[PDB]
């Protein structure tokens, strides 16, 4: 698991998987060095509302 | 795709330093760009390299090699990542001819 990514416990539908839940930069931090913007996520994975 | 077009954007000015010092085009000049619409979304981080092909061709000027065609994402650094649906894509591109 190097960082960014874990293994983490899912109770599927039948029984449970050790889903390896994966995170990393997307797009470079520097958009500007006195840039206040905030890191606006883009999930995915078959995202919900809530 | 603004995801992987200001990806390659920052990834083409750092792969510019990285290789050519003297060159300030990406690190410093306008650049209004066009990708024709058409593709499914889920595919298009598969043109993100071909947009870098673009942008650096311009950023040197240099007309790219005749007859060839390349489609992959990029993650800032250059690694390519699997894309689906090779085998409508290779049938399509055999019709026009393209060899490379």
């Amino acid at each position: 698991t190097p960082p960014g990514v874990v293994m983490g416990l899912a109770w599927t539908a039948m029984g449970g998987s050790t889903l390896f839940v994966e995170t990393s930069l997307r797009r470079p931090q520097d958009k500007d060095a006195k840039g206040d913007k905030d890191g606006s996520l883009e999930v995915t994975g078959q995202l919900g509302e809530v | 795709m603004k995801e992987s077009a200001r990806i390659a954007y920052t990834f083409a000015r750092a792969f510019l330093m990285q290789h050519a010092p003297a060159n300030d085009y990406l690190v410093t000049s306008h650049i209004h760009l066009h990708v024709p619409e058409g593709a499914t979304p889920k595919d298009g981080p598969s043109a993100g390299c071909t947009i870098v092909t673009a942008l650096l061709s311009l950023a040197m000027g240099r007309p790219v090699r005749q007859n060839l065609a390349m489609t992959g994402e990029v993650s800032l650094t250059g690694k390519i990542l699997p894309v689906g649906g090779i085998k409508e894509k290779t049938i399509a591109a055999k019709r026009a001819g393209v060899t490379c």
